[PDB]
RNA sequence: GUAGCGAAAGACGGGUGAGAAUCCCGUCCACCGAUUGACUAAGGUUUCCAGAGGAAGGCUCGUCCGCUCUGGGUUAGUCGGGUCCUAAGCUGAGGCCGACAGGCGUAGGCGAUGGAUAACAGGUUGAUAUUCCUGUACCACCUAUAAUCGUUUUAAUCGAUGGGGGGACGCAGUAGGAUAGGCGAAGCGUGCGAUUGGAUUGCACGUCUAAGCAGUAAGGCUGAGUAUUAGGCAAAUCCGGUACUCGUUAAGGCUGAGCUGUGAUGGGGAGAAGACAUUGUGUCUUCGAGUCGUUGAUUUCACACUGCCGAGAAAAGCCUCUAGAUAGAAAAUAGGUGCCCGUACCGCAAACCGACACAGGUAGUCAAGAUGAGAAUUCUAAGGUGAGCGAGCGAACUCUCGUUAAGGAACUCGGCAAAAUGACCCCGUAACUUCGGGAGAAGGGGUGCUCUUUAGGGUUAACGCCCAGAAGAGCCGCAGUGAAUAGGCCCAAGCGACUGUUUAUCAAAAACACAGGUCUCUGCUAAACCGUAAGGUGAUGUAUAGGGGCUGACGCCUGCCCGG
RNA sequence: CUACCCUUGGUCAGGUUGAAGUUCAGGUAACACUGAAUGGAGGACCGAACCGACUUACGUUGAAAAGUGAGCGGAUGAAC
């Protein structure tokens, strides 16, 4: 049957990633707390 | 530039066999263009290049012993010459 | 007039429309064309606000000459067009030396009749003049309420209003619902009586056909739930068991008049209906 | 030492090995065949290809890959994307609003799922190929090369920051025209059968591109010329309304147009071994093998045409006409030159999403013969695969399947399940109705094969070529749409008018919608709704309109009470 | 994933009925009714692909945290 996450690439980086995440005041809440987290992957 | 950015020739049973052709096999830096790679095999070698393709190599996954990790990504030119010839070995 | 229909399904029982026969040309006028696109009840926060919109076909927008501006110059009828975005048909003018303009198609109008605008121009079906110029007692239809903007009232199949009496810069004008008004004396008209009377006759006939005109369905209150509507709940069918009836969002909805007190054009309406 | 080992047909011989129901080769058998086939997306990311050991991995072994080593392996002016264009949206200098954070919004930007744009044939590897090689082309840019236009205003050129056109668009249906593919035949080739016969005999075959020369099958065309000018922020020599000459001819004047013949190509390839002393005779340097002729025809012409209402993107590339500007060009040759990113492999699945080598899910394209209306059904070609670790023997019971004497719903909550009906042709068909229907009502009959024949569809040339025109005369069987696939029907009541929608995962309904009614609000910065506001929807609408409530096709109707 | 919507694309074997309209003629004559040709409408009919999910059997430490078999509804549209 269909499941949940149909995986695509361009909906994932534009929903994630960097530029993203840089683009609001929350989203660069999140990337400073996963650099203080010391996480390897931060998006 | 025109040294550093032939690096490596690349010597295989297919290079060799494009050898028993004018063609010849360069790993080169990886962000050159092929003008640059035509313009430098013409200065260092001192021969006429018909025509040189090109390819990208992705990095390739690799282990040793509880240790993974990647390759290096490869740039790879293939020449073509026009006359002349080139004495590696 | 208007076709019935052999009722050779059960959707086609009981189905009319109109015949179209005032339709003279059925392709529009390329350069006066705009896109058009479908914003289904949403507003700029992107929710929707009003209920029961939703897609239907594609339409594109003429772009009609409300405010009848080029004056003293003549324009002859090319012919009566169809437009999805209204319930009159349209006109296509072409001016006297070559632009060419939309309007609201009056009743009887012809094509190859001559059309004009300003004070200078004379009372019949399709000029637009000053309301001060206009006789008392003539029907008259695409009324500017602000000298300039643009025709606003009477503009939909069938309607007109009528100059009734003149203040010192107002006129006293019947409108369509039966209220009276007062407009300024500079803003225009035009003369007689806006086409395609026979709209309100059409039978749609089936469900489908609203669809085909952007109509989503309408669900009625008492069979929703005591969160989604005040008419909602109740065991099997149910009386609307409150001293009124009332919207969605809760306000009495039958007989509660909704005008604002203290609108400027308070002292403009000598008598009102509806 | 229990359950389970995840759908499907394998058998034998050889080989290899320390060891084989398992791996490889062979032969036979079988399965899918509108797909378990062949491509292209998304997604995954080295699983792709060779070697060699697999200590684990696989519902075995290794004596494979999805562990190790490298040996590796992805080649583009033309393919798909960027150096182009815009939609929905998302952002947005100045601006507006807002305790802050921030929200909105103007020109403008960004943004394909759409528009625009130049390549085909053959050869070749273990692994790539419209990319490499060979041939033949096409498209751009730059520099030289020459005759031509020669107030540089104008002038073919330049050329708007300018204009007009185009690009540029629904749904259904029909009639054609071509062509792909399939089809029979002596044009031409191969072979002549072992079990009885026959030898017109079993077959097979006929080729081939983009580009460039010629013409072309049909399509649209108030179809070709003169003067003027409220306008195209000004120039136009171009765009519109009229007043006229052949006028409604379509000659052929024009634009656009499927396709056909020549050359591309006496090259490639060819049903061919006729060419070897060899490349393990497989292979090839040499040397040729036909380019006939019917039959009937999807996709394209083209949303061309006709019809209909619900009235069917934009912008650039492009074509015109100009100010203006300069000399001034261009063109046709010869040269150069043509960047970046993807490219391996799986891919309706053992490589994607599903914890799994999971009976699920997954957009598009191509799709041969028989039978048929058909892409249905059954068998089959091509191509794929024998199922993927499990396999060898032979009760109760459970599950799938088939048969059943006599009886025929007696079963049971209930004819639940099964059985029965079914295709085509011909005859016939009620009540009731909104006149459409009901209706495939019910109910009857027929169907194989051979020969005459008078004759149809004609294959028509005509009986011959198949179905038959369908009529006669025969033959066989228990049975003739001999398989498979293909409606059970009638009578009577409830509810709901109808098609539609609904509780992803116990409820598909009488519940919701609906077309119609009716009430009520709203005169436009409308009411209503979202928001703190700005903004916004309503609506680029305007009382024949818009929002809310109740009712629910149609027909006949809809009584009393205004004290609360 | 799912519910609505917006922009831009795609797909739907084959059969059957035969609307509006046109046109000729049995009864035909004040053509005129109703017979025949034409025409191709429809939230039409039967039925593959596709979409659903009504009955049933099987599954229920399932092959599967909703499936399979056989039947079944829709199948040019308020379709997918």
């Amino acid at each position: 049957v269909k499941r949940t996450y149909q995986p695509n690439k361009r909906k994932h980086s534009k929903v994630h990633g960097f530029r993203k995440r840089m683009s609001t005041k929350n989203g660069r809440k999140v990337l400073a707390r996963r650099r203080r987290k010391g996480r390897k992957v931060l998006s | 530039e025109a040294r550093d950015i032939l690096k490596r020739p690349v010597i295989t049973e297919k290079s060799s066999e494009a050898m028993a052709e004018d063609k010849y096999t360069f790993d080169v830096d990886t962000r050159v263009n092929k003008t640059q790679v035509k313009m430098a095999v013409e200065e260092i070698f001192n021969v006429k290049v018909a025509s040189v393709n090109i390819m990208n190599y992705k990095p390739k996954k690799k282990r040793m012993g509880r240790y993974q990790g990647y390759t290096n990504k490869r740039r790879k030119a293939i020449v073509t010459l026009k006359e002349g010839s080139i004495d590696l070995f | 007039a208007i076709k019935k229909y052999k009722p050779i399904t059960n959707g086609r029982r009981n189905m009319t429309s109109l015949d179209f026969a005032e339709i003279t040309k059925t392709t529009p006028e390329k350069s006066l064309l705009k896109p058009l696109p479908k914003k289904a009840g949403r507003n700029n926060q992107g929710k929707l606000t009003v209920r029961h919109h939703g897609g239907g076909h594609k339409r594109q927008y003429r772009v009609i000459d409300f405010k009848r501006n080029k004056d003293g110059i003549n324009a002859k009828v090319d012919s009566i067009q169809y437009d999805p975005n209204r319930s009159a048909n349209i006109a296509l003018v072409v001016y006297a030396d070559g632009e060419k303009r939309y309007i609201i198609a009056p009743k009887g109008l012809e094509v190859g009749q001559i059309v004009e605008s300003g004070a200078e121009a004379d009372i019949k079906v399709g000029n637009a003049l000053p309301l001060q110029n206009i006789p008392v007692g003539t029907v008259v239809h695409n009324i500017e309420l602000k000298p300039g903007k643009g025709g606003q009232i009477a503009r939909s199949a069938g309607a007109s209003a009528q100059v009734l009496g003149k203040e010192g810069k107002y006129v006293l004008i019947r409108l369509r619902s039966g209220e009276v008004r007062m407009i300024l004396s500079t803003c225009r008209a035009t003369i007689g009586q806006v086409g395609n009377l026979q709209h309100e006759l059409v039978n749609v006939g089936k469900a489908g056909r609203s669809r085909w005109k952007g109509i989503r369905p309408t669900v009625r209150g008492s069979v929703m739930n005591p969160n989604d509507h005040p008419h909602g709940g109740g065991e099997g069918r149910a009386p609307i068991g409150r001293p009124s009836p009332m919207s969605p969002w809760g306000k009495p909805t039958l007989g509660k008049k909704t005008r604002r007190g203290k609108k400027s054009s308070d002292k403009l309406i000598v008598r009102g209906r509806k």
